[PDB]
């Protein structure tokens, strides 16, 4: 659960990474959906499988009434848990 | 009858009609490909060394990476203001089929119109709108007259020295004996005086005939 | 419109193996331009279509040409077969005056069809005027069809059929 | 068999006499359909009226037609 | 090319009371008429004097 | 019927549209 830098027995990439349960074949290690976005990886210690997952973005829009009603405003987090703040 | 009739036939057609909607599933495919097609671009040199920065950066220097990166950043400002013409391109074709539809939809849905074949082809009934996950459908109720049927039409007949005319209607003989139906059904009444009205002689006209037209009007004596 | 083809890439550079390497090493632009023009072509494939499919039925007049001693041989098809068009669409076909690796498609529907759908659409509407675009061409001597016109604007027949050869 | 057209020369495809509807449309009206073969688009059914000066034709019977007009919207 | 199909649906195809849809004057009738890129309707219309 | 790019979604949910369409 964090967008890191990460270089895995020379498989380098920046992302958030976590586990998946998919099986890749013996020989296959790294997937990419179609986009050629990887999504998951065979580990280079264990070669189980994790899941290269989005490094978390999201927009930033600011809500207003206008001044002249006020200097108040609310705020959105975009697609995002506000768990991240 | 033949209305729920209609509506069940249009049921089992839809359950099983294929390439009807096709359309909206072409407009899915269709930004789908600009988008898939913006992600390849993003992958993608543009006449660049490779598709990546970062390989870039992490074995080369300032200055020729970002020449490098320069001529990237060239190729994907482009593919970028070109998904944006292209979407706006799109948008333009919707925003006419839209003003199109609520037009449809003030005129079929939400009155009675005259218009041909614009709330479908046939002699216009109703439509009843009808939505989609993106867009919405009118249910064109239109009517169809049938059993036409060959007879001979006057357009008025010499009666008393006078060419009496259709106050609304025509006159059709079936052989030998004359009508008043209207225009567009077989709807038949009597020829009479109070269904048809005179404005001056047959002395002019050509394609009428002598013939009586009835009047209700001695009977009021006895 | 003119739907065009177009051979892309020998014009972007003309028989050079080494600039498909330099291309394809800078993408497939000429790729997003080729389904912008093959949906231009379908789009003005369609809007011919429905300028003119607009019937599902080849109506044909009779060897009959009685509309009211009316005279017509400017205007419709010509039997002597000039291409069945009007000596009227014949000034507008002459009124029309006119490679590389680029060339140009010829148009979908030649004036042949776009002839005939216009003399059945002709032929429906001076038998029905309005019907058949409600439905069916359903016969009627075209002085009661202008009868029911006068009806629809809320005038009589007989001001037609009182100078129906002066409005002739 | 073999033809040269204007939309070029196509091969296995038998051009024929006959004129039915339209179902690969191929150009200048030409389509082709059922083996599958080139022919020329149909434009529909050749029908005559019953022109007379002097007579009429109406309709004793209708349906209730219903039909769906599709449009984009979103 | 909306615009035409239109036009030919309520001047050719039917009796319109649109107002200079059908060109300008008392609506009469429209006769359609073919070019090599185009079509041209021949716009019938009355005049009361 | 991704990777910082997102779409939105329909402003009218179906319920909506469907209730201005009974209505
Ligand atoms: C890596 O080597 C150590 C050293 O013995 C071993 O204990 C460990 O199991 C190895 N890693 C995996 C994933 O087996
Ligand atoms: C806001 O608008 C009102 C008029 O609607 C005005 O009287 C008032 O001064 C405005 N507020 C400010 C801070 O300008
Ligand atoms: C993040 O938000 C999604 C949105 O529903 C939710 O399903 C998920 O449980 C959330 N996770 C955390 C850690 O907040
Ligand atoms: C037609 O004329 C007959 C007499 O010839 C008349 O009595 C009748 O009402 C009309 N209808 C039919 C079907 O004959
Ligand atoms: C109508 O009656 C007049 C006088 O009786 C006669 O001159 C004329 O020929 C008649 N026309 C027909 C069609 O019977
Ligand atoms: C006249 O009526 C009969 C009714 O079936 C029909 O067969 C005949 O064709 C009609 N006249 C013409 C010219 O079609
Ligand atoms: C009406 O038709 C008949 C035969 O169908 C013909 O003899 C007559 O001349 C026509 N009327 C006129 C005014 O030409
Ligand atoms: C019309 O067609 C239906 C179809 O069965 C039939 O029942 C009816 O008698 C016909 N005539 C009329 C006037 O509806």
């Amino acid at each position: 659960n964090k967008c890191v830098n990460f270089n895995f027995n020379g498989l380098t990439g920046t992302g958030v990474l976590t586990e998946s349960n998919k099986k890749f074949l013996p020989f296959q290690q790294f997937g990419r959906d179609i986009a050629d976005t990887t999504d998951a990886v065979r580990d280079p210690q264990t070669l189980e499988i994790l899941d290269i997952t989005p490094c978390s973005f999201g927009g930033v829009s600011v809500i207003t009434p206008g001044t002249n009603t006020s200097n108040q405003v609310a705020v959105l987090y975009q697609d995002v848990n506000c768990t991240e703040v | 009858n033949q209305f729920n009739s209609a509506i069940g036939k249009i049921q089992d057609s839809l359950s099983s009609t294929p390439s009807a909607l096709g359309k909206l599933q072409d407009v899915v495919n269709q930004n789908a490909q600009a988008l898939n097609t913006l992600v390849k671009q993003l992958s993608s040199n543009f006449g660049a060394i490779s598709s990546v920065l970062n390989d870039i950066l992490s074995r080369l220097d300032p200055p020729e990476a970002e020449v490098q990166i320069d001529r990237l950043i060239t190729g994907r400002l482009q593919s970028l203001q070109t998904y944006v013409t292209q979407q706006l391109i799109r948008a333009a074709e919707i925003r006419a089929s839209a003003n199109l539809a609520a037009t449809k939809m003030s005129e079929c849905v939400l009155g009675q119109s005259k218009r041909v074949d614009f709330c479908g082809k046939g002699y216009h009934l109703m439509s009843f709108p009808q939505s989609a996950p993106h867009g919405v459908v009118f249910l064109h109720v239109t009517y169809v007259p049938a059993q036409e049927k060959n007879f001979t039409t006057a357009p008025a007949i010499c009666h008393d020295g006078k060419a009496h005319f259709p106050r609304e209607g025509v006159f059709v003989s079936n052989g030998t004996h004359w009508f008043v139906t209207q225009r567009n059904f077989y709807e038949p009444q009597i020829i009479t005086t109070d269904n048809t009205f005179v404005s001056g002689n047959c002395d002019v006209v050509i394609g009428i005939v002598n013939n009586t037209v009835y009047d209700p009007l001695q009977p009021e004596l006895d | 419109m003119t739907k065009t083809s177009v051979d892309c890439t020998m014009y972007i550079c003309g028989d050079s193996t080494e600039c498909s390497n330099l291309l394809l090493q800078y993408g497939s632009f000429c790729t997003q331009l080729n389904r912008a023009l093959t949906g231009i072509a379908v789009e003005q494939d369609k809007n011919t279509q429905e300028v003119f499919a607009q019937v599902k039925q080849i109506y044909k007049t009779p060897p009959i040409k009685d509309f009211g001693g009316f005279n017509f041989s400017q205007i419709l098809p010509d039997p002597s077969k000039p291409s069945k068009r009007s000596f009227i669409e014949d000034l507008l076909f002459n009124k029309v005056t006119l490679f590389n690796g680029l060339t140009v498609l010829p148009p979908l529907l030649t004036d042949e069809m776009i002839a005939q759908y216009t003399s059945a659409l002709l032929a429906g509407t001076i038998t029905s005027g309005w019907t058949f675009g409600a439905g069916a061409a359903l016969q009627i001597p075209f002085a009661m069809q202008m009868a029911y016109r006068f009806n629809g604007i809320g005038v009589t027949q007989n001001v037609l059929y009182e100078n129906q050869k002066l409005i002739a | 068999n073999v033809f040269q057209t204007r939309a070029g020369c196509l091969i296995g495809a038998e051009h024929v006499n006959n004129s039915y509807e339209c179902d690969i449309p191929i150009g200048a009206g030409i389509c082709a359909s059922y083996s599958i073969i080139a022919y020329t688009m149909s434009l529909g059914a050749e029908n005559s009226v019953a022109y007379s000066n002097n007579s009429i034709a109406i309709p004793t019977n209708f349906t209730i037609s219903v039909t769906t007009e599709i449009l984009p919207v979103s």
